[PDB]
This record gives C-alpha cells, sequence and structure tokens, in this order.
RNA sequence: CUAUCAACUUUCGACGGCUGGGUAUUGGCCAGCCGUGGUGACAACGGGUAAGGGUUAGGGCUCGGAGAAGGAGCCUGAGAAACGGCUACUACAUCCAAGGAAGGGCAGGCGCGCAAAUUACCCAAUCCCGACACGGGGAGGUAGUGACAAUAAAUACUGAUACAGGGCUCUUUCGGGUCUUGUAAUUGGAAUGAGUACAAUUUAAAUCCCUUAACGAGGAACAAUUGGAGGGCAAGUCUGGUGCCAGCAGCCGCGGUAAUUCCAGCUCCAAUAGCGUAUAUUGCUCGUAGUU
RNA sequence: GUUUUCAUUAAUCAGGAACGUAAACUAUU
C-alpha cells in the first residue's frame, strides 16, 4: 500500500499547470547569461567557455556570442555588465543563468539584487551558481566552512539543492580546464525550457 | 593474490599485513608448505620493514638458502632450509612447533653446515644409473643401494654427498608434517599396511598419547639422535 | 500529564540538566537495567545463572557508585533510581565536592575545560564518575584556579 | 563464559589485576571510556606501531563501518567505565558449563540405666 | 517439491564387444562389423524455478553458466575455440577531390516544464607483471558532501548596593491559605570557546587528530528556533439595532520616512538545535459422498 | 409385555429421491 502511497505523492508532484509551450521545430539559441558583481571575471568566464566550445581564443569577447553546442540545440552567451539597466532587461530575458559568486568575500548585492528581479519577473528554465576566488584561501577549512555555508544561503535563496560549481584558480589566464569541462557537462544536455506567459506571448 | 586471511595460518601475518598476502613462487616446495623468503624476513625475522627494503637486501648477494645464493623475493623456504645469513653469520632453520606453525631456530656452522632431508622416490636414470629423489625436489646421482622410499639422508650442503642415512622403523622417533595431528614429536610405534592405497602409522609421543598419521605426512628425524636442534 | 511534566522538571531542576531529553536518557538507561535485574528475579534462587549474573551486575553497579556497599540484593537493584545516577553525574559531583558556587557554575566549568578527571581534562558534564574515580576531581593545572597563567579577562586588566 | 571468567579472576585466583591510572582510560575529553577489552585492544595496537615502528593509518571506512554495525547488532551497553551485556547466550552458557561440571559402648548405657533403679517414684 | 508425470531410451548410439581414426591420453568420442539392449514404483522419466561449502562457545571469516553488431571458418601460444586479431556473408555508420578508405565498447546527464552525495589525489604502504634493484598497474588507500539517522553539548557564571511591598495559590470565590519577593534600578567581579591564527607536526602532497605563541563578550550583541493559547489599542474602517449597545475585526490614523522611540522589547504553555502540517493509519422424510 | 432372536448392523447430512387467494399484534432442569 505504501507503494500507492509513494507512487501517489510522486505523481502529483509531477503535476503543473497546463501552459502553452510555442517553440519552433528550428529552435533558436537559448540565452545563457552570466551574471555577477564588479571584478569577479565572467568575462574571464566567458572567455574560458568560448575556448573549451569553439576552440577560438577571444582576447576581448563582447556582446552576445553563438555557440553551437549539439548537433539539435544551441547556446547564446551574454554578460550582463555591471548596471542595473542591463540587469533588469537580461533579467527578464534570460532563459539560463550562470549566477557567479566571489568566494571568500561572500555575496553581494548585486547577486541578491539579480536572484529577487528575476524571482519577480519570471524564474528562468535553469539557474546555477558558480563560485569562485578559492585560490584566495589559505585554510582548507576555511575553504570548505565558507562554502558550506554560502551554498546553504544560497539553497535558502533559490531552492533546495540547486547546482553550486567551484572554480579554484586561474592557471592560464583562462580557468581549470576539467573544471570548466564538467561545468559544460552540466549545462550541455538540455530541455525545453519553462513556458513562461510573458515570453509565450510576446515575440523578442 | 590472496587475501591475509585466505593465506595459510602457520606462516603468521598480524592485523595489520594488510588485506592482502604474498603468494609463493614456483619452486622446490609445495605451495601450502612453503615459507616465502620476504615473510621470513620482514613479518618473522623483522630485519627489514617494507617490500622495497626486502627487494633491496634480496637483491645484494646477502641472504643465502641451503648453501646457494637466492636473488628473487618470493622464493620458497620450506621446510628444514638453512638460512645463512652472512652479515648477522647466523644460520636460521624451520621446524613446526606442538601446535603446527614455522619456528624458526637460531644455529652455527657446524649443525648448519649439513640438511636433513626425507626421501621421495629411487628410480634408475639415464644411462642406467640409480638416482633418488628427495622431498627438496633434489636428485642424487648414484646413492647408497640401501636407501629406500621414505629413509632420511644427511646431507653435506657443500658437495651435496651422501653423509648419511635414517631408515624406516618401528621404534623410531619422528615427526608429522600434515595431517589434523600436524606437529607431533613422537615415536613410530607401528605400522599397518593396509595394501590398496594409505596406509597408516600409529604413532605414540614420549608421554603416552597415541594417535594415527600417515606415512607421507611421517618425516623420520632420528631414533633418538635428535640429529637437528630442536629448540629448548 | 502534569505528573510526569513536574515530575521531570523537579528532577532537571534540583540537578541541573539541560533537557528532558537527557533526562529520558538517564530514565533508558536505567530502565535496562532495572528489566535485567528483574529477569534475574524471574530465576529461582541458587540457579547458577542468576547467581552469577547477578553478582556481576551488582559488582558493576557498586565498581560506579550507584548502589550503596551495604545493601547488595536484586531488591535493591529494582530500587535503583534516575535520582541515584544524576548524583552520580559529574556535574552534580562538581558541586556536591564543593568546587563550584552553584551546579549551573560547575555546568560552566565543565565546559570551559577547568576540571579534569585524574590526568586527563574533561569536556562532558554527562560523564559517569565511577566511585573509585571520584575522590580525582580537581582543577587542570592550565586553569587559573590550578595554576598556569592569570587568565584573559586578568590579562587585559593588567594592560 | 565471560562472567565467569571476570568472576575466577576477581573473588578467584591469588594474583592482583593492573588496574590503569584514573585519567588514562578517557578517551576524547570524557566522551567515552576505554572498557578493558578496548584497553587491551588499544595496547596491542601501540605494541605493534613499535614493533616495526611503521605508523598505521587511523582506521578507514570499511572497518569503521563494519565495527559500527557490530555494535548496532550487538546486545552490550557502556553505561560507565563496565560493560553490561544482554541476558541470553552467555547466561545460557553459564548455564551449560555448570551443568556440565557437575556432571560398643550404648549397650554399656542401657545396661548401667537398667542396673539403676529410679531415685523419683513420681514426686 | 510433485504421479493432473508410468512408462522412458533406441527420433544425434540406446547397452556391449572387436577393429581402426582423431585426441595429450582413456572413452560410442567418432567410422565400419555383429550381438540385444539399458532405466523404472527402492521412484526412471517428466514438470515446477523460488540456483550452498568449510572454518564449530557465538557471530564473524573464507570459498563458490553464456557473450563481447550476428551466424560460419581460421591464426599465436605451456595454457584460449582469446573476441585479441583476420577471411566471406548479413545489419549499421563515417571521410572523399566520387576513382576509393578505415570502423563497431563502457562510464555521465535528461528521461515532466520543477531540481538535491565528487567529472577529487596518489601508487605513499599490501600485492602483481616484465631483459629487469630503477619500468608499469582501474585492486588499494587518502580526500570532499550529509539534520536520513545516531552520538556529545555551547548561546553565559557569580557578587555587592539602592529602591519598592506585594508575590503566589484554591475545594467552596464579593470567600480562604502562605510569607520574603521584584526592578527597562546602580555598579563590581572573574571564566572564557566558536572564530581569527604565527608555527611545528601529520602525510606521496595535503587535510583531520595531537601539540600551540598571539588575539578573541556587554546585549544596539559572537544576533535559537518551531508551534499553541490569551490579553491591551485609534479623531480608522465595516455590520446589526425600539439613543451610549453588541459583533466582526483592526500593519490602514490628522501630519510626518531622518519622522517616530512607541505594550519598548505583551503574557502563558510545550519541544528545544530541533520542530510543525496533511493523509494512510496502528414444507417434511429417506438417502449418497463427507463426518463422528 | 415376553421365559424372543443377529450383534454393529449406528448417528448425521453434499448430490439426489417420495410426498404439497394469502398475511395483518405477536445430560438434567
Ligand atoms: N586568483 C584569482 N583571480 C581571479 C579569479 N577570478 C577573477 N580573477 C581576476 O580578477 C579579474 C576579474 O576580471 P573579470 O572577470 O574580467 O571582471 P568582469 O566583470 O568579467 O569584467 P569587468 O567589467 O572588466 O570587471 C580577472 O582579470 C582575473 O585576473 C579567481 O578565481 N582567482
Ligand atoms: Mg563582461
Amino acid at each position: 500500500a505504501r507503494q500507492a502511497a509513494r507512487s501517489h505523492d510522486i505523481k502529483e508532484k509531477r503535476l503543473h499547470v497546463p501552459l502553452v509551450d510555442r517553440l519552433p521545430d528550428e529552435p533558436p539559441p537559448r540565452l545563457v547569461v552570466i551574471v555577477g558583481p564588479p571584478g569577479v571575471g565572467k568575462t574571464t568566464l566567458l572567455k574560458s567557455l568560448v575556448r573549451r566550445y569553439t576552440k577560438e581564443t577571444m582576447s576581448d569577447p563582447v556582446g552576445p556570442i553563438t555557440v553551437v553546442t549539439s548537433k539539435k540545440q544551441r547556446l547564446t552567451f551574454i554578460e550582463c555588465p555591471n548596471e542595473l539597466e542591463a540587469m533588469i532587461d537580461m533579467a527578464k530575458v534570460a532563459d539560463i543563468v550562470l549566477l557567479m559568486i566571489d568566494g571568500n568575500y561572500g555575496f553581494e548585492m548585486e547577486t541578491m539584487e539579480f536572484l529577487n528581479i528575476l524571482a519577480n519577473t519570471g524564474m528562468p528554465g535553469n539557474v546555477f551558481g558558480i563560485l569562485t576566488h578559492l585560490d584566495l584561501f589559505k585554510k582548507p577549512s576555511a575553504l570548505k566552512d565558507a562554502k558550506k555555508r554560502l551554498k546553504h544561503r544560497l539553497w535558502t535563496e533559490l531552492y533546495q539543492g540547486a547546482h553550486l560549481f567551484y572554480l579554484s584558480g586561474v592557471l592560464n589566464g583562462r580557468y581549470p580546464d576539467r573544471e570548466i569541462h564538467n561545468l559544460s557537462r552540466f549545462l550541455s544536455v538540455m530541455k525545453n525550457p519553462r513556458p513562461l506567459v510573458w515570453r509565450n506571448t510576446h515575440p523578442y | 593474490h590472496q587475501k591475509r586471511l585466505s593465506a595459510p595460518s602457520h606462516w603468521l601475518l598480524d592485523k595489520l599485513s594488510g588485506a592482502y598476502a604474498p603468494r609463493p613462487s614456483t619452486g622446490p616446495h609445495k605451495l601450502r608448505d612453503c615459507m616465502p623468503l620476504i615473510v621470513f624476513v620482514r613479518n618473522r625475522l623483522k630485519y627489514a620493514l617494507n617490500y622495497r627494503e626486502t627487494k633491496a637486501i634480496m637483491m645484494q648477494r646477502l641472504v643465502k638458502v641451503d648453501g646457494k645464493v637466492r636473488t628473487d623475493i618470493t622464493y620458497p623456504a620450506g621446510f628444514m632450509d638453512v638460512i645463512t645469513i652472512e652479515k648477522t653469520g647466523e644460520n636460521f632453520r624451520l621446524i613446526y612447533d606442538t601446535k603446527g606453525r614455522f619456528t624458526v631456530h637460531r644455529i652455527t656452522d657446524e649443525e648448519a653446515k649439513y640438511k636433513l632431508g626425507k626421501v621421495k622416490r629411487v628410480q634408475l636414470g639415464r644411462g642406467g644409473v640409480p638416482f633418488l629423489v628427495t622431498h627438496d625436489a633434489r636428485t642424487i646421482r648414484y646413492p647408497d643401494p640401501l636407501i629406500k622410499v621414505n629413509d632420511t639422508v644427511k646431507i653435506d650442503l657443500e658437495t651435496g654427498k651422501i653423509t648419511d642415512f635414517i631408515k624406516f622403523d618401528t621404534g623410531a622417533l619422528a615427526m608429522i608434517t600434515g595431517g589434523r595431528n600436524m606437529g607431533r614429536v613422537g615415536v613410530i610405534t607401528h605400522r599397518e599396511r593396509h595394501d590398496g592405497g594409505f596406509g597408516i602409522v600409529h604413532l605414540k609421543d614420549a608421554l603416552d598419547n597415541t594417535f594415527a598419521t600417515r606415512e607421507s605426512n611421517v618425516f623420520v628425524i632420528g631414533s633418538e639422535k635428535p640429529w637437528i636442534s630442536l629448540p629448548k | 500529564e502534569a505528573a510526569r511534566l513536574d515530575s521531570e522538571l523537579k528532577l532537571v531542576g534540583e540537578y541541573g540538566l539541560r533537557n528532558k531529553r537527557e533526562v529520558w536518557r538517564v530514565l533508558l538507561t536505567l530502565s535496562k537495567i532495572r528489566r535485567a535485574a528483574r529477569i534475574l528475579l524471574t530465576l529461582d534462587e541458587k540457579d547458577p545463572k542468576r547467581l552469577f549474573e547477578g553478582n556481576a551486575l551488582i559488582r558493576r553497579l557498586v565498581r560506579i557508585g550507584v548502589l550503596d556497599e551495604s545493601r547488595m540484593k536484586l531488591d535493591y537493584v529494582l530500587a535503583l533510581k534516575a535520582e541515584d545516577f544524576l548524583e552520580r553525574r559529574l556535574q552534580t559531583l562538581v558541586y556536591k565536592l564543593g568546587l563550584a558556587k552553584s551546579i549551573h557554575h560547575a555546568r560552566v566549568l565543565i565546559r570551559q575545560r577547568h576540571i579534569r578527571v585524574g590526568k586527563q581534562i574533561v569536556n562532558v558534564p554527562s560523564f559517569m564518575v565511577r566511585l573509585d574515580s571520584q575522590k580525582h576531581i580537581d582543577f587542570a593545572l592550565t586553569s587559573p584556579f590550578g595554576g598556569g597563567r592569570p587568565g584573559r579577562v586578568r590579562r587585559k586588566k593588567a594592560k | 563464559s565471560a562472567t565467569l571468567d571476570e568472576f575466577i579472576a576477581d573473588e578467584v585466583s591469588t594474583a592482583p589485576i593492573a588496574e590503569p591510572s584514573i585519567g588514562t582510560n578517557i578517551v576524547k575529553r570524557g566522551r567515552g571510556l576505554k572498557t578493558a577489552a578496548e584497553r587491551r585492544m588499544e595496547e596491542e595496537r601501540r605494541e605493534y606501531e613499535e614493533t616495526n615502528f611503521v605508523r598505521l593509518p587511523k582506521e578507514s571506512k570499511k572497518e569503521r563501518a563494519k565495527r559500527a554495525r557490530m555494535e548496532g547488532r550487538s546486545g552490550r551497553m557502556n553505561f560507565g567505565g563496565e560493560e553490561f551485556r544482554e541476558l541470553g547466550e552467555g547466561a545460557e552458557r553459564i548455564s551449560r558449563l555448570t551443568k556440565a561440571k557437575s556432571s560398643g559402648e550404648r549397650y554399656q548405657k542401657r545396661l548401667k540405666v537398667l542396673e539403676s533403679g529410679r531415685g523419683t517414684r513420681g514426686k
């Protein structure tokens, strides 16, 4: 009987509200935005992502950058500059978000501001926390304590059990290629975006 | 690559030699009836610590078994093989005890010069010459013509010459090398033929305890004459 | 129920434990020992099982100091009480030996590492002090009551 | 036979038992207390450490989980310094072991009384 | 385990003996020749698929068929019908200058549009393989996460002074009982571990553990939670009605946001680093088989 | 009732067989 209770509770977790999809068979590139406080290296993460993806050493990558990642779907990266106008625009347009956190320095008003703006306008498809500046630690006890309390505060911010990756060093001015490889492993195989009513009623 | 517990329980390893245990290499003695040289050095004697240390010691010509230098790490040395170490100048011999475990004994050169080996069998070799097979897998050409199966031979170990022999005899003292009563030094009192396989001897101790061991496991040491220095 | 509530509160206050969780823990081990004594009384007298097991149990209880050395019978092993276990607790033993002014003073002393049991210091106050170990409870050698440095606030006042 | 053995060593055999000093059987600032068995095990472990003076790795996940499942399955408890055991197959072993180890003058007096007569007929 | 399995084998020879072939060797294992069998109610044969041994006080411990896209054939080697290779067919897939060429496994993520344990480090020890002390090891250990549990226990300890006279309780209530209780009062003491951290140690390198110098407590903080019960309020709002009553309630009031210091932190209950909620729940007579 | 016999022949009922306008106060004791 308890198997029936578990099955019923899983199905009652499975249900939703039936919203309209409106996605074409030739899907546009999904929007990956990179949002963080000033001086955390969202441009450097953009450089290292596009190098893992298309093997091109961009010296100064600006504006949207389109990359093909599967034979079926393709992404495009946009770093947000440090102005709240760009933050609100890209927040209301985003689909998957890489939220950068400056490690030892802890959370920042830019991060919490963007998180609340995002959740108020519309909770996008995927959000991942990336945590940098972990070479700037002297005791690994302090390192793992900061990692644990930042993961907990971030979970309480968005939801229980979000993905939070950690990027340790700055090797070639690029990133650890293994670190960004598992990051790209997470953001490669993708699902259809969450069908929000504003993006599915207006053309952008 | 067996586990430490599945290794035979009479060459001892404590609870800290890891989950593994070495297997003996191929050689004269049998697999179950062997003590490998690394276990003899670093587990029983503790003249070293590590596998690499034992590798270095065995690599330089420093450990001699049965009068010959042995190079490799896991050379088997099962039973009554003298182990001369010259930098300490000691000689070690492997006997059992009453419980049935390997026991090491210290000896000088006079008793270390010779070995006592049980005769496995005897035949005629190529050329029409009688040859003699010990349990040490040693073959002696041109033996004494009285040395039958299950005899014992005192061996020179320097020229391999047959120095002496001891006869299988009721009324002789023996040592057991197998069976459920393994390692019980006592006197042979009776032999039972049972023609058709697995003849038995009845062997009592020096102190009134009778038991039945088989001839294959029986290992004649001497009538009284304990030609090797048993530990006191 | 009000009876269980006021009883647990009386135990807590007169021996200033932290919570009824600790109270229920002592009640649980008391119940297990009392049950073992009950089974041994279910056996009959002069049976070797009851004789040896009951003698062992009484010797353990005496050697940890709960049962008095006068009475050594299984009826009194049944009459053993959680009040007796809490009297054997370490915190109440500091307060009774008189190193502390109050039971909570004993609790905070044991927390911030001033007393020792024998040779090593003791950080926990739910320690069950044995009768052989009771006499050696004193201030540690690194505590400002025992010696060592004059301490933190004394340092800041001397500066 | 454990209670039997402790009984022989404590009330029978004429030899003092080695009691450790009071502040040495404390593991981690009073969190637990080393019983006699774990104490002897620690001493054997330290003797192995000094035998060939090689350091030992502090216990791994396998052996730790094994002793954890053994304490989860066992019927012992460490209330104070002494160990308490359940009352089953140990007591039955005590019973089995105890059963197995259990497996010419009155003529002269009468003549003297008969020869002597009464002194008081009946008051 | 079963007769809702009593006949089975000779339907790939079933039982022999003789003769050879092949195999490392014996052998109906196979080819000739002839003989007549062999198994079974003491349970053959069939059917069901739910596929233990040793080490003995105990538990523990140890040991235990078919295939590498699919048939078929071949090759080396002490040991393989290796799936390692090749050969042809079939089924796929890739590059191209359209003449041609090479190739097939496991691990990870999603599997709703909504979710939760690393893509970690080294052969350092035990062990294995080599021309060989030195080379190489996907067993092995080291590390990281966890409120699913389970274990231990911080968030404060103790004085002095001044002032107020009530604090509490009940069966029986315009009624009883008991006597030291408080304060957003004023000052004094000491103790320190979370944390910060020079080092040294640990170790393959690190961490953890043990050592350990120096810092590190006054509430407006080094900032305890989750539920339940209950009181007090306006120049406010709403609703009922034989004036002022009653009820629902009440962040919302005239102004004022650098303005206010207000019940200044309302009171009580329970668990307390845990706790709460939902749901499931805990006509009569004879007569056969059958029965006594 | 007998100054009558046979000595378990017995009991029970699956299955089965023979007989066929209404209701409306209610081991003993
Ligand atoms: N050691 C260390 N340095 C980092 C790390 N991340 C970023 N940096 C340095 O910090 C700088 C941050 O630069 P960006 O990441 O480009 O800043 P941005 O927001 O992306 O672009 P800007 O608008 O120019 O600030 C980089 O140039 C790096 O040199 C890190 O994780 N570790
Ligand atoms: Mg940028």
